[PDB]
Parts: C-alpha cells; structure tokens; sequence
C-alpha cells in the first residue's frame, strides 16, 4: 500500500492533558540575572481584551512607522507583598529548601489561604540565614510573595494566591541583601517590570470541561457518505490489529482546557495607574471597570477574564532592548455593542 | 592563479577507489576500507 | 490617524474597527458594522432609514 | 515574495471559475493550482489576493481557451484587514492574467486594484485605473 | 601561509582565537580556537606559530587550515586559506 | 543662452574644424561600466541643460545602449571640451567592443579614428579585450588604456599605491605588447601608450574619479594621494576635482590622435577602392573635398526624424537638397537632416563640411553598411550585396503543451527581434521551422527564445534543405493538355553562371525596360532572339517566350507563366525549390476557342513539360556554403587549417596578419556543424570561428544518390521517383 501521510492530529507535548492540580501556575524555571537585583516575576489578573492604536516602532518591519492597531490584553495587577525569603540548597539530589523567613507583619486576610505566622523569629531567622551562606549551605534564594485580590472589584475573592518567585543579582550575597530589603514589603509592577519590554505569560487555559476528539486533538470528522453512517464526530480507528492495545497517542476524549499554559514574547505595550483611561464605556462585560493599577500586554495571553496571569522576565527572548511603545489611541468604546 | 603550498595540501593526496576516502601520498592502502589499490587525487 | 464616516448612518468608524466596501466601478464606502453593511446590501436607502442621520435630516426637512 | 502589509485569507480555492477582468481575451478562468503553495493531505489549493494562480481559460477568444496560464487575483470578496485595523472587502472576485514575474499580459484593467497586489506587482499597479 | 586569488584575508589575532575576515568575500569572518599558551603571529602574508607543546601547536595549525576550508567549490579552482607549509 | 543653446551656435560652424575636431571611439571588454562613463563624458558631464542632459542615458543616438560596461552597437554624440582655453568637438562615436560583431565593426570602426581602452582594476587584458584590440589595429584607430574603477585593488583589496599602479604599469606594458606582438611596425606610429607620456588614463567611472600622469600633475593630486583618497572613502570628492569626463577629453585633445594624423590611416586597409580620387585624398589626407563622401555605417531612424543612417563626414561637406546615390542603387533622395550627433541626440542641421559626423538622412531603401555619396561610388568601403536566406533550420517543438500559447506569441513576435530568422512557422501539426542554415543560427535563437521570453521548447536535427537545379541541355519537350486539346513543347537547360548572379543581384528587374533588359542578357551571352523573348523570373529561374505564331497566346501567357512558377517552387526531382534554370518555350498549339483553354488545361501541360525537362535535364542540386572566417591564433594553422580541409572545405585565404592567422574557407553547411567543437580539439582550444552565407554552389555529383535518397525519406516521399516517361504519360 502506498499511503498517504499527515502531520498527527495535535500534539503529544502536553501529555498527559489533565486538569491543572492548581489554578495558579508555577514557574519551573528562572531565567539569568543579568543586571541590578529584582523580582523576576509579577502576579496579575487577566480583565480582558482591547485594542490601541500605535506607531509602529519593531525594528526591520515593513508596516514600521505607520499607524498600526495592536489589540492587547488588560491585565489588572495591584501590589504584592513580599511576604517571606525562602533559601534552597544544592546536593546529588537537587535542590532542597532549607530555611524560611516570614515577614513580621503581614496581612490580615492571608488567614483565608493560611494561619498566619505569628511575628516570632525574623532577625535571628535572617541572621541563620546568613550564616548559612556564609558556612555554604544555600544554593540560592527565592522569595515566597502572595498578591491581595480584595482591592480588585472583578474578582470576587478576597483570599491571596501565593506563589515563589525568583530573584535576579550577580551573586547569592547580592541575591540576599535585596531580599532582605524586599522583605515584607509590597512591590508594584513598575519595581518588576518595564514598560516595552518583553515577558512570558503564563496561566491556566479556559475550561471546556470533557470534549471529544474532534474538538480536543482537530482530528477530521467523517466525510461523504461516512458522515452519515453513526461515526461523524468519531475517531476512524483505534489501532492496528498488532499491537493489540491502544496507544496513548491515539486522539480521544477527556478533559480540554483549565491546563497551564506558557506563552513566550508578549511586549508590555502600558503600564497605567488609573483604570479609567482603559476601562471601556459601560464596563467589561462580567467583570466591571478596572480600578487599580493595570497593565498593557500586547497580543492575547492564556486564560480567561478574572484568570490569575503570572508575568515573568523572558526565558528564550530574541530581540534586544525593544523600546517604549507609542500608543496614539487606547480604545475605550463599549465592547457590549 | 594556483599557488603550490595550497595545492600541497589540497590536491596531492590519495583517494580510496571504493570508498573515495583522503588517504596520505605515501599511503598503499585506505585506511577506511584497507584497500590495496589508490589513485591520486585528479588534479586535472 | 484617518477619520471616517459610516456611509448609512453617519458614525465615525471608530480606529481598529469598521469596514471599507468597494464595488466595481471604484466606489467605495465605509460601514460602522455589519447591520448597516447589511442594511446597505439589501438596498435598503439610509435616507428612509430613520434611526441613520440621513433618515434623521429626511425627517427633520419637513 | 514580498510580504504586504494586509494580512490576506487565501479564499479561492482549486475549481473557483473568476471572471477575468483585462482585454487579454479571457473572460472566465478556473483556477487549477496556487504557484508556491504547499498543501496537506486532503485541503483544496487556497488563493487570496496577491497570489499568483495558474488557470485555464474557460470563456473568451478562442486563442485564450483551454491554455494554461498564470494570473493574479486583484478583487476578493472575502474580508481583509490593513495593518490600521480597517477591514477591506470587494463586490467580487478578479484576476488579471500575467507572466512568472507578474507582468501582466493585457494593458488596462476595468475596475479597481487591491493596494496589496499594487504594491506587490508594480506592474499590475501602473495597468490598473485606480487602486483601492 | 596565506593566499587568496580574490579576496585579501584580513587575519588577525583577538587572544585565544584568529579572526578571519573576508574570506572568500564572506561577510562573517571565521574564528580558529587558539591552543595551550601558543603564539601566533601574522607577519604580513605569512603566520608563525610558536609553542612548547608540540600538539597545541599542531593543533592551532590544524584549526586555521580547516577553518579556512572551502567546503563547496571545485579544488582546483578555488585555494584560498591558510595552509601550513611547516608543521612543528 | 542655456549651455546647448551655445554650443548649437558654436557647433554649426565647428563642422569645419578638423584640427579640434575629435571623432574617437571606445574598445575593451565588458561589465566595467564603459558605456556609462561615456554616458557621463558629455550627457554624464552635462552637454546641455543638465535637465536635458544625461539624467536618463539619453546621450547615445541609440538609446536602447543605456549602460551594460560597453557599446551595444555604434550610437554617436558630440561633446565640445575645453583644453588649454579652446573648444575641441570630441564627437563621442564610442565603438562597439565585442567580437561577434564583424563586417558591420569594420564600418563601426570607420566611422571613428581612435578605439580607446578601458579595464578596471585587476580584470586586466580579457580574451575579448585582445580581441577588441586586435579589430582596432585593423581600422588604424589609436588607442589610450583606461583602467576604470581601481577601487576593488584599492579600498576592497587595498593593494598599496606603488604596487596597485605597478600592476598597471605592467598592464600598460601588455597592451604595448599587444601593439608590438601583434602589428609590430603599428607601435611607433603613434599606436604606442604610456601612462608617463600622458597617453594612458584610469579612473571609476561610476565614482567619475579619474587621473593619468598629466592629469595627475596638473591637478595636483598624485597617483599616489589619489590612492590615498579612495581608499580613504572620498572617491565622491575626488571624482568633483578629478571629473572623470575632463580626463578622457583632455587626452583625445592632447595624447588621442586627433582624427587629422590617422585620416588617411583607416581609409587604405578598411576602403576597398581607388584611395587616389579626389574623395579617397580628402578621406585619407584630412581634407574636404570628396563630392559629398558620406558612408552608411547603420541605417537608422526616429520617430517624425528622418532615415538618420549614420556616417561621420570623414571627406566632403553637408547641406540640404542633394541627389545622393547609395552603395546598393542610385535612389538620389533629398538629404534634408544633415546634421551632427550632439548633445543626447543627432541635432539636425545642414552646414556641415568634412570634419565631425555626417548622419544623413532623406532615404528609405540603402542598407546598413553602404556609403551613400552624391559622387558616382566606384568601390565604396563595404560595397556588398545582402540577397540571402537561411537553408538548413529546424524544427522547434514545445516540451510541455502548455507553453504553446506563449511559445506562439514567442515565435510569432521574434521577427521583430530579428528578420533575419524567416520563421517559417507552419500551423498543423507545428513543427515550427525557425530560420537557420548552421550550427551558429541554431544557437543564436535557442537562447534568444529561452532567455527574451523563456519558454520549455527545444529542437530538431539540422534541416538539410537546398536548391535544385539540372546541368544538362535538354531536347524540346511537349506538355499537352488534360482535354488532349492543346500542346506546349519547352525545352529547359543551365541557367548560365553569369546570369544567374545578375539575378541573384536583383538587377534584372522586369519592372525594367525591355531593349534595355535584352541588351544585358546579350551581354551576359544569351542569344538576341531568346533575350528578348523573356516573359518572366521566378527565384533564379527564366522563362524565355521565343516562339514565333502560336494565335491567342500572350492572353495565356498568365496561366502558363503561373505553371511555371509552381513548379519552381516545388522540384520534379526532389519536390524542393528550383533556383539557377532556365526555361524556354520554343512551340505551342493551343485550342482555338477559350473555352478548352481554362486553366485546368493549361496550367497541367506547362507544369508537366517543365517538371519532365527538369528530369531529363541530368537534374541535380545545390547547395549553400558558409565562408568560415576563423581567428585561429597566428601559431595555429596545421591543424585550424586541416579541420576545415577534412570536412570538405575548399581552402580559402589563411589570413596571417601579426599573430592572427584567420582561415577563410566557404566551408559547405553540409559539413559546417560542430565547429567549435572540432576547434577545442583540433586548435588546443584555441580559436574564434565566425560564419556566412558563402553562397550556393552545387553538390559533389558523387554523393547525389545519398543526398537525394536522404531528402526523399526526411520529407516522406517514395524511394524511387517518377523516372522520365511514367510523369511524361502521353
């Protein structure tokens, strides 16, 4: 038989596709520090979508220099809290943590994710971990933040999502000095993240609960007269006759979307204070009006409205320094019309 | 033109007649397959 | 930054949005969105449209 | 090619009868195959405008029928968006018979010229009355 | 030596490695890796190449020779490089 | 009065100036961009308002040029340069630099008295620029080197000044080589060069920077500094104080002969005729005289313009009105643009005694190569003929049916391009018999379709095509009539030598007068009665009416002619054109009524008789044969020579000029294929053939047999033909 060949029907990059065991994402790596100390990553919530008209500044484009519309995502990012410095150390085995340090006074409704650490041991808790630095027990250092969600209005939860982020210095002392300044402070966007430049977004998926092959993997529905026949939404076979099983490659049914996704290269294009200057006439539809500080990310991001989106320094990063964008026109007309 | 130090090491070797392997000017056998016949590399 | 006008009812085309019609004598004509690219198609004539501003000013000349 | 600036859906695909729109002698051409298109198993050939096509000639003078030749479509009824967000459509579908290079083969062309193929074939531009 | 029908080579030497530009007209130049603590001097048209280990040397030479290899063209038209005339 | 606007003025009365007069020319190779600095010599260095000046390559007569790093053809200008405080008119006539180019180069050359030299850099002297100067040295046209663009030895290869002008300095030597190795005696004899002695230049003409030692003293700037300057980057600023046009003028002022020394020179080798005549004197001895000694170089046109054929005033004096006869007849047409190439143009004038150029025009009819001169042209320079047609050409076909549209449009249009190739382009089945009568016609379109176009077609073998003709005297045959009514009897036989040429020439016209006709062909030898009993030609083919009473004959004479003429297209031998025989009529008996004497009746009988004649007349056939004028280098000629000899090729002149030994020998088509290919064997791979028409002549009787049985099958006939009798069916 001389067959014909096809490109398989999705990918088997993601397997198994299951639910996300949370619905914040985690980071599994961290990129090069290459400049001063900062945060490597940020926590915001995805409003939605607009678009901006802009002149066109990419180096090299053919459009570059005229006026563009760029449609970009509302990503709605209060202050986090540098709520503890976590130290990890290197063996055989990997990393392991070590030692943590809570700041000493944090927010009243982190007890609606955890009970609170109580203001015990800080300046000897840093001071071991100093030591331990010193003596070379600690790999590296990270710092546990969690985000307050009470100030926003679109999301309905008050309790914070936590989550580890990466420090970026030239050196593991560097490294602690500026955790030890961040401790227990709450850090904007602008203190992570500038604007025109590029981050990864990464989020969990929208969820469509179970879906069908079809849906799922983009396998081809029945044709012509097989369309008809009971098999339209269907996959052709199974396997072959030997092996005798099906292969965990075959396209089927089971869970689509509420995965974590990772998307690369998405240019911040706005970092705003004041939400009205994006919140369109009449609200987002389900969500209301932006109220804090926000954030521009040009192109679409993984998730849905309210979605917690974790923001990082770029990990595989072409281009150079990109540039402050120039938005002519933030279009705030309604997007019930 | 052609400068002989370059030709030197470009032209003035063996090649293996069933495999076409480089093999040295002194050389009576490829050091790839051994065999036992090989001609010089055709400058012309 | 070009400003246009909706042909049937008279709206600026708001930047990013709209569409451009172009028939084949060349003429062209700019929609605010697909009711009045619509309504356009169906030969339906803005002046006796009343709810688009040359349905409005047809009213408003008695 | 060239890119343009408009981001094109290729919307005639293999069988589309076009009417031809230049005083070559052709007035309705069939698309057989899109020039430096590569499928996938079971897809039709996708042309959109500024793609280079070759047809047969269906209607028209009786030199232009049953040849194969090369044309360029200029008109497509399927919506496209300029980089400024705006979204370009026709009354219908056109094409203009050309060479490889993308001369075209007649010297005027009735009715307007998408600025894509304008800009891609100068040629097709400077033939065209006027370009939308 | 050095020799070219064309092209002159801009050969040069930026510390552990020979930086080779213009060969054959190429708008990257080539990079030859530098062994051990060998010396290389570019004396006009010609390189020497001073060592006490006789393999870092050999092995210097051996990388400007296979990096101004010309992997395409016919041999017996096209010689540019740089070839070694005596090994150490 | 804007630029032009003067010069105009100036230049009306300039005709009459040899001393400052400058016709000159341009030899090298190509791809060195020597066209364009040409171009900027006056249109580039704005002859005129710099809006109509050399903005968009308009200098050239011949537009089409533009800029390719050498002549296309043979176009012309003026430019009237300022050297030591004086005007001299160096009429840009840049000459072809190619090789393939030939009878017209001779001309091309003729109309100029100095060939000058450009080569960039370290391209040095290429196969063609040898070639180039080898034409040169023919015409007598002094040349001058300049090294274009030495940029690449400078800022690309930056080769340090003294090496990077020794290399020069070495290149120079080889082009006195050149001047010595090839003609010897030529060197001294002003032919010399020499950058020192100021006879020698270099520049980039497309940076329009440009110095030669007297040059380079005088303005200041050394060979050396100039080095210095380019590489540096400035060759912009260097070009403004160095204009690469100043320098090229300012050496055909001084160093490049000017015309006066060599007007003789050319004249002798390249004029054919008496150079002694009041006109040969004034040509050579730089002199007007030469009762309006104008010469054709290239039949030319524009637009609402005139027939402007081109053709420098080297003898005589221009105005408007004059009867002026040509190489080829005595057309006598009013010469209303007697003007001179200037500016980007031919400004039309008409006071204009020997000096600059001469381009008349007023004509329609004259051929490119003719020297139309009021004077009765005894041996005029190129006096030729042109009456040719290719005879053995092929059968294009089309590799993919679906290029047959666009081939159609390709070979259909080609004729345009060249009406040299006589397309017989059938339409059934379409074997397409694109013109050819050798290898190098073949080639010559091959590309021209896959490159002017571009088309998936190819080819056929040689179309071994020729004449038939018969060599033997016949005895009156009778043709009679289908209705066995009427009769004709003809005898047919050779169609003398002689007359055949004459006809050949075209001469004998029968829009001509009779006696005067007659009085020829007696001339030529043919009897009185017979020469004027002459009705019609056909080809090369006569029909004589000497017949004496036959009633109700010359209102047939029609029908019977036209029987004539059918047959002269298709052979009673071989169904091929008949050429060289002729036909005569002695007796007839046609019916009385004209009713048995449609032509169903008549036309048969004649056809039949002549056919039949034919036969029986010992037919045989011709066949073309291709002067090879082969270059081969002086050296060679053993086994150049022994190549042609073996393939059947009757010696001609061996030609051993210097170090040139070009080998004519009218080598037969029939074995003229491959030629190169044998060359690069036989010669080492060392020779430059060129072909032409050598003319018809008959096929070796002993090979008959084979050629016929050959032509039959090819087109599709029966072994054996319709011997005597049998096609004489009574």
């Amino acid at each position: 038989m001389a067959s014909i060949h096809r490109p398989k029907r999705g990918s088997l990059a993601f397997s198994p596709r299951k639910r996300a065991k949370s619905h914040i994402p985690r980071f599994r790596a961290w990129p090069e520090a290459t400049g001063e100390p900062k945060l490597q990553s940020f926590a915001g919530y995805k409003v939605g979508m607009t678009h901006v008209i802009m002149v066109d500044d990419t180096k090299n484009s053919l459009t570059q220099g005229m006026e563009i519309s760029v449609p970009v995502t509302v990503i709605e990012t209060p202050a986090i809290r540098v709520a503890a410095i976590r130290a990890y150390a290197e063996d055989s085995t990997g990393e392991k943590a070590i030692a943590e340090v809570w700041a000493a006074d944090l927010d009243p409704e982190l007890k609606r994710r955890i009970p609170i650490p109580a203001a015990g041991n800080q300046a000897e808790a840093l001071e071991n971990i100093g030591k331990l630095i010193e003596e070379g027990r600690v790999s590296d250092v990270r710092a546990v933040i969690y985000t307050l969600p009470k100030s926003l209005t679109g999301v309905p939860k008050k309790v914070p999502d936590i989550m580890e982020s990466g420090i970026s210095a030239r050196d593991l002392g560097t490294k602690f000095e500026y955790s030890k300044t961040i401790l227990g402070t709450l850090v904007s966007v602008t203190d992570v993240f500038k604007n025109g430049t590029l981050v990864d977004t990464a989020a969990i998926t929208i969820g469509k609960g179970t879906q069908g092959p079809v849906k799922r993997w983009g396998i081809q529905l029945m044709k012509g007269k097989h369309s008809r026949q009971g098999s339209l939404r269907q996959v052709g076979t199974l396997g072959a006759f030997n092996p005798s099983r099906v292969s965990w490659r075959v396209p089927q049914m089971g869970q689509m979307g509420y995965h974590q996704r990772t998307e690369f290269n998405k240019r911040i294009l706005k970092i705003g204070s004041d939400g009205e200057e994006v919140t369109p006439e009449g609200g987002f539809i389900n969500y209301g009006l932006v109220r804090g500080d926000y954030i521009l990310i040009k192109g679409s991001v993984p998730g849905p409205s309210k979605r917690l989106i974790r923001l990082r320094d770029p990990i595989r990063a072409k281009k150079a320094d990109l540039g402050e964008p120039n938005i002519l026109y933030i279009s705030r007309e309604s997007k019930q019309g | 033109a052609r400068f002989p130090e370059a030709e030197e090491r470009l032209l003035n070797k063996k090649i293996c007649m069933k495999c076409n392997a480089r093999n040295a000017i002194r050389a009576t056998r490829c050091r790839k397959c051994g065999y036992g016949t090989l001609r010089v590399k055709s400058k012309e | 930054m070009e400003q246009r006008k909706c042909y049937f009812c008279g709206k600026m085309l708001e930047p990013g949005t709209g569409k451009l019609y172009v028939k084949k004598d060349g003429s062209t004509y700019f929609m605010c969105s697909s009711k009045c690219m619509s309504n356009f198609a169906l030969g339906r004539l803005p002046r006796r449209t009343e709810w688009t501003e040359k349905g409005k000013i047809q009213l408003k000349k008695a | 090619m060239k890119g343009m600036r408009s981001n094109i859906p290729r919307a005639l695909n293999a069988g589309a009868q076009i009417a031809c729109v230049d005083n070559t002698g052709a007035k309705v051409v069939e698309i057989i195959s899109v020039k430096k298109y590569r499928g996938v198993k079971n897809r039709m050939p996708c042309a959109g405008i500024g793609d280079m096509c070759v047809v047969s000639v269906k209607k028209g003078t009786p030199e232009m029928r049953k040849q194969v030749l090369l044309a360029v479509v200029v008109r497509q009824k399927q919506e496209f968006r300029r980089p400024d967000g705006l979204h370009v459509s026709f009354e219908d579908n056109a094409m203009v018979i050309t060479d490889e290079e993308g001369i075209p083969k007649g010297t005027d062309i009735k009715g307007p010229v998408a600025r894509e193929v304008a800009e891609r074939f100068p040629k097709i531009g400077t033939t065209a009355s006027i370009i939308v | 030596s050095i020799v070219y029908a064309h092209f002159p080579m801009q050969v040069k030497v930026d510390g552990k490695t020979l930086i080779i530009g213009n060969f054959l007209g190429e708008k990257k130049p080539r990079f030859a890796k530098i062994i051990g603590e060998t010396k290389v001097k570019v004396s006009g048209n010609d390189v020497t190449i001073t060592g006490i280990n006789k393999e870092d040397v050999g092995q210097t030479a051996a990388n400007i020779e296979q990096k101004t290899k010309i992997k395409r063209f016919d041999p017996r038209i096209f010689q540019d490089g740089i070839y070694i005339v005596q090994k150490a | 009065m804007g630029r032009r606007k003067k010069m105009v003025e100036r230049v009306t009365t300039l005709m009459n100036d040899p001393q400052r007069i400058r016709n000159i020319g341009i030899v090298a190779h190509i791809d060195h961009g020597k066209t364009t600095l040409s171009d900027n010599l006056l249109a580039g260095a704005g002859m005129i308002s710099k809006e109509l000046a050399g903005k968009q390559l308009f200098m050239d007569s011949d537009e089409e040029e533009q800029a390719r790093g050498i002549t296309i053809d043979s176009s012309n200008v003026s430019m009237v340069h300022t050297f030591d405080n004086e005007d001299y008119l160096i009429n840009l006539i840049d000459t072809p630099g190619h090789v393939d180019f030939g009878g017209d180069v001779t001309r091309a050359m003729r109309a100029v008295d100095g060939a000058v030299v450009v080569v960039d850099a370290v391209e040095g002297t290429m196969p063609q620029t040898e070639t180039v100067l080898r034409q040169a040295l023919r015409e007598h046209v002094r040349p001058v080197l300049f090294v274009n663009k030495v940029d690449r030895l400078i800022n690309e290869l930056q080769v340090d000044s003294q090496e990077m002008q020794i290399r020069l300095g070495k290149v120079i030597d080889h082009v006195n080589k050149l001047i010595k190795n090839m003609n010897p005696e030529k060197f001294k004899a002003g032919w010399k060069v020499d950058a020192a002695a100021g006879t020698v230049a270099f520049g980039s003409a497309l940076y329009n920077w440009a110095i030669s030692v007297p040059m380079m003293k005088k303005t200041g700037v050394s060979f050396k500094d100039v080095y210095d300057y380019c590489k540096a980057g400035d060759m912009k600023s260097l070009a403004e104080k160095c204009p690469l046009h100043e320098a090229v003028l300012d050496m055909v002022i001084h160093f490049l002969p000017n015309p006066i020394e060599a007007q003789k020179g050319r004249v002798k080798v390249i004029w054919h005729g008496d150079e002694n005549t009041e006109i040969g004197k004034a040509m050579t001895h730089a002199n007007a005289e030469g009762d309006l000694a104008f010469m054709v170089t290239d039949i030319s046109v524009d637009p609402h313009a005139g027939e402007v054929a081109t053709g420098r005033l080297f003898s005589g004096s221009l105005t408007r009105g004059m009867e002026v006869f040509t190489s080829g007849s005595a057309r006598k047409s009013r010469v209303q643009q007697v003007g001179i190439f200037m500016g980007p143009e031919r400004l039309e004038v008409d006071k204009i005694p020997a000096g600059n150029i001469a381009a008349v025009t007023g004509l329609k009819e004259a051929i490119v190569g003719s020297t139309v001169t009021t004077l009765d042209g005894m041996t005029p320079f190129e006096s030729i003929r042109h009456v040719s047609e290719p005879v053995v050409t092929v059968a294009v076909e089309a590799k993919h049916t679906k290029d047959l549209p666009k081939l159609i449009e390709v070979l259909r249009q080609v004729a345009k391009e060249d009406p040299t190739l006589q397309i017989t382009l059938d339409e059934e089945t379409g074997e397409h018999l694109m013109a050819g009568m050798g290898e190098l016609h073949l080639e010559v379109i091959a590309h021209r379709i896959e490159r002017d176009k571009n088309v998936e077609i190819t080819t056929s073998k040689p179309i071994v095509v020729y004449r038939e003709t018969i060599k033997k005297k016949t005895e009156p045959i009778e043709g009679k009539s289908p209705n066995r009514h009427n009769r004709f009897y003809i005898y047919a036989e050779p169609l003398d030598t002689e007359i055949v040429s004459a006809i050949k020439e075209g001469e004998v016209s029968m829009n001509l007068p009779e006696l005067e006709r007659r009085q020829k062909l007696i001339d030529l030898g043919m009897e009185k009665e017979e020469a004027k009993g002459i009705v019609g030609i056909f080809n090369s083919n006569i029909f004589i009416d000497m017949t004496k009473g036959i009633q109700y004959l010359n209102e047939t004479m029609e029908l019977v002619l036209d029987g004539f003429e059918e047959v002269m297209r298709a052979g009673p031998l071989t169904r091929e054109p008949v050429a060289n025989v002729k036909c005569v009529l002695v007796d007839a008996k046609l019916h009385e009524d004209a009713i048995h004497r449609g032509p169903a009746q008549i036309i048969p009988a004649a056809r039949q008789a002549i056919q039949a004649g034919m036969l029986m007349a010992e037919d045989s056939l011709l066949e073309p044969y291709q002067k090879v004028f082969v270059q081969v280098p002086q050296l060679l000629m053993g086994g150049a020579t022994k190549e042609l000899q073996g393939r059947r090729g009757i010696i001609l002149n061996m030609t051993t000029e210097g170090d040139l030994a070009i080998i004519e020998a009218r080598v037969p088509v029939a074995e003229m294929f491959g030629f190169a290919g044998e060359i690069r064997s036989a010669t080492e791979g060392r020779a430059m053939w060129s072909t032409e028409f050598g003319g018809f002549d008959v096929v070796p009787s002993s090979i008959l047999n084979d050629i016929v049985g050959q032509i039959r099958e090819r087109k599709g006939l029966k072994k054996e033909l319709p011997k005597a009798s049998d096609f004489l069916s009574m």
